[PDB]
RNA sequence: AAUCGUACCGCAAACCAACACAGGUUAGUUAUUGUAAAGGCUGUAUAAAACCAGGAUAAAGGAACUCGGCAAAAUAGGUUAUGUUUUCG
């Protein structure tokens, strides 16, 4: 259920970097009438977050990373803001919110980003062209686009390889060893319960 | 009046380093607002009623910059959602002290100084406070003065919804 | 207390109150309770609670100091407080 | 470094070096017991309980 | 006779009621089953020793069957062998109370959360109804 | 199938140090990519002296300091064509 900002052009996303409240008076006002007037501004507008505030925040990313995996070539962010509103509707109203949620996904290796090449470190600073962002179809464990990811796995193979030979040539066990603990008790055997009549309904 | 200091913001140091320094004060004036008055230290409550009044003004802006500040100072979702709404209707016309402190003696134990702060304008208040708009005799120099020097002179409380509000919503239906 | 002690005793025997001067007022020692404290290299301290005795004698129309304190009234709280009705519109006045 | 932890305690050490069947080992540690008697201790060993 | 104790006084349990026997402040094992406020002799005593935070399905372990067919012959290495036995019984009975405080969190947060959207969601329904007021009385 | 141990403290205000002592004290287990689940713990009232202790920043100069680069600071890490010395590693 998004809402509109007082200028009746956008909607207001939920994220810290929002300074535009949501429209909430029961008529519609333009904002040069009332703003100037002195009436408390709590009566035309919600200035706070909505209870479900983390809830819209992680649906919204998935409409971001279900859209790029539908992509097949890297896109900027204003591609991206049109394609999901297209799709679903009017839903998302600045490029900057899509931009932080794609830094959780760049974190956590759900996307990747292509950056130019620049002859040195001034240039790069200075550059003002848009990035490029793709999508991983499931998570992974190293950073960059799939020509970098495979090279990094073969880096790291290598190293593994290195570091279990040298360990069976110093008299260490080739690959590590732990216990096994225990992780099921009674409160897992009545959520198990609790999950398959929840699936039953 | 509070004291002014040398340090950043001219505050009270409280005998406490700045990080445990501001998570108290933040503290103190969430429970301010849920009660409305309080009894401390002449050292506490002196910063916190000149934080409390900072904490209203934002509070009756009323948009979502101010509420994000506030955000960051109130510790409980009821407290924040009372500032908004309720004490920012309170506080329309009264210009600056919305607070007061008055002091109570020494304690028992250390003999530390204490006051009492407490809101302005209730039900349950200590004092009655003066009005938020001071009426203006019609036949006084105070009348013809605050013409000459500002015409815009406020002398009793204003409706929630201007006149002009107010004929733009007839118009309109 | 032991002021009040000693009024309640003159009283008792028939003197006035208002006419009462403290006269006399002296202490006595008491039986102290012992202890030690520990110190640096093995070496001990004392770690005494002391206590003592009150006297006091109040007598009428003895010799008595001229000190006298001025008394002033405190803050006023609730419905007998009346700064609020000040007029302040004549400050504006010549 | 630090000084005066001398005394390690050990159940078993004690009543092996200062017991009771020790004591009546040897020749010698007779003689002790007889002295404490003499002396009238009431405790004539380490050992000694009811 | 049962297997395991399957009445148990929950409060008590978890910490927030006091047990039959209030000197006892971390019970044993196999002092669960006296410490319980609902203790009476009339029921079977148990055949096996559990404490309260064990699940139903511990009631299949045959651990001492198991034990005697990898007993080594020497008996140097069988002694040793025993008692590394022993350590990871005694082991396994605080795996499953860590298990249980930790499954136990979870489900505390969540239903705090749950409680915390409802209210903000009371709260803002009723200032918009005042708001609504506001501007049906101005007309 | 009898007999003895089962409470409480146990990196500690309960054990060894005369103390509620900044010291000493064995083994077994647990969460955590750049962090970290469970559990556990908690400080008389102020501040805009000298001076002392432990930190931070500093124009221009850069060992002129001092018995002595004491202390402090410092690109500290990795791969190199070539050369030197070797007991040839
Ligand atoms: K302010
Ligand atoms: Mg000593
Ligand atoms: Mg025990
Ligand atoms: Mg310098
Ligand atoms: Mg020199």
């Amino acid at each position: 259920r998004p809402a509109l900002t007082p200028s009746f052009s956008r909607v207001s996303d939920p994220w810290t970097g929002e300074k535009e409240a949501k429209y909430a008076a029961p008529y519609r006002i333009p904002e040069e009438v009332w703003k100037n007037s002195g009436a408390p501004k709590i009566l035309f507008q919600d200035p706070w977050n909505s209870p479900d505030y983390d809830e819209v925040r992680k649906k919204h990313a998935v409409l971001v990373h279900d859209y790029l995996k539908q992509q097949s070539q890297p896109i900027n962010v204003q591609t991206i803001l049109e394609g999901v509103n297209k799709t679903h509707g009017l839903v998302l109203g600045t490029i900057e919110y899509v931009t932080s949620l794609l830094e959780n996904m760049l974190w956590h290796d759900m996307a990747y980003v292509v950056k130019p090449v620049f002859s040195s470190p001034r240039k790069a600073k200075l550059s003002k062209i848009p990035l490029l962002y793709g999508a991983n179809k499931y998570q992974q464990v190293f950073r960059g686009t799939p020509k970098e990811v495979a090279e990094r796995y073969e880096a790291a193979r290598a190293k593994h390889i290195k570091v279990a030979f040298t360990r069976l040539r110093t008299s260490k066990t080739p690959q590590p060893f732990r216990r096994r603990t225990d992780e099921y008790s009674h409160v897992q055997a009545s959520q198990s319960a609790l999950g398959l009549a929840a699936a039953a309904a | 009046t509070v004291k002014r200091f040398l340090r950043p913001g001219g505050w009270n140091r409280l005998n406490r380093p700045v990080k445990e320094r501001l998570a108290l004060i933040k503290n103190m004036a969430t429970q301010l607002v849920e009660k409305e008055r309080i009894r401390t230290t002449l050292s506490k409550a002196k910063n916190l009623q000149r934080y409390g009044d900072k904490l209203i003004t934002l509070g009756k802006a009323g948009t979502r910059e101010s509420w994000l500040k506030a955000n960051d100072i109130v510790r409980t979702d009821r407290e924040l959602h009372k500032l908004f709404t309720t004490l920012a209707l309170r506080y329309k016309d009264r210009q600056g002290g919305y607070v007061r402190l008055i002091r109570a003696g020494f304690r028992r134990g250390d003999a530390a100084p204490v006051a009492i702060v407490e809101l302005v304008d209730r039900e349950g208040e200590l004092r009655q406070a003066r009005p938020a708009v001071t009426p203006v005799p019609k036949f006084s120099v105070m009348r013809w003065v605050k013409q000459q020097l500002d015409p815009k002179f406020i002398s009793e409380p204003a409706p929630l919804l201007p006149p002009l509000v107010r004929d733009y919503l007839k118009e309109q239906n | 207390e032991g002021l009040e002690h000693a009024r309640k005793d003159a009283e008792e025997k028939g003197l006035d109150p208002k006419k009462l001067v403290v006269s006399t007022v002296y202490t006595a020692k008491g039986k102290y309770l012992r202890g030690f404290q520990p110190m640096g290299k093995g070496f001990a301290g004392r770690k005494t609670t002391r206590k003592t005795h009150l006297r006091i004698v109040l007598r009428e129309n003895a010799s008595v100091l001229p000190f006298a304190a001025q008394v002033v009234s405190p803050s006023r709280v609730g419905g007998a407080s009346q700064k609020h009705l000040r007029d302040i519109s004549v400050r504006y006045t010549v | 470094m630090k000084r005066g932890m001398t005394y390690q305690p050990s159940r078993k050490k004690r009543i092996n070096k200062h017991g009771m069947e020790k004591r009546l080992g040897t020749e010698d540690g007779r003689l002790t017991i007889l002295r404490r008697l003499e002396k009238g201790r009431w405790r004539l060993t380490v050992d000694m309980f009811r | 006779r049962p297997i395991m104790h399957k009445n148990w006084d929950w409060e008590f349990v978890v910490g927030a009621k006091a047990g039959r026997k209030p000197a006892i402040q971390r019970p044993k094992p196999h002092q669960w089953y006296y410490c319980n406020p609902k203790y009476s002799a009339e029921d079977p005593l148990p055949t096996k020793i559990f404490p309260p935070h064990a699940p139903p399905t511990a009631e299949s372990l045959d651990d001492w069957a198991k034990f005697r067919k990898l007993c080594p012959k020497d008996p140097v290495e069988a002694k040793k062998f025993r008692k590394h036995f022993v350590r990871f019984l005694n082991q396994r009975n605080y795996d499953w109370r860590t298990a249980f405080e930790r499954g136990l969190a979870k489900e505390v947060a969540v239903a705090k959360a749950a409680q915390r959207a409802e209210d903000e969601t009371k709260r803002q329904e009723a200032w918009h109804a005042y708001r609504t007021a506001v501007f049906e009385s101005a007309l």
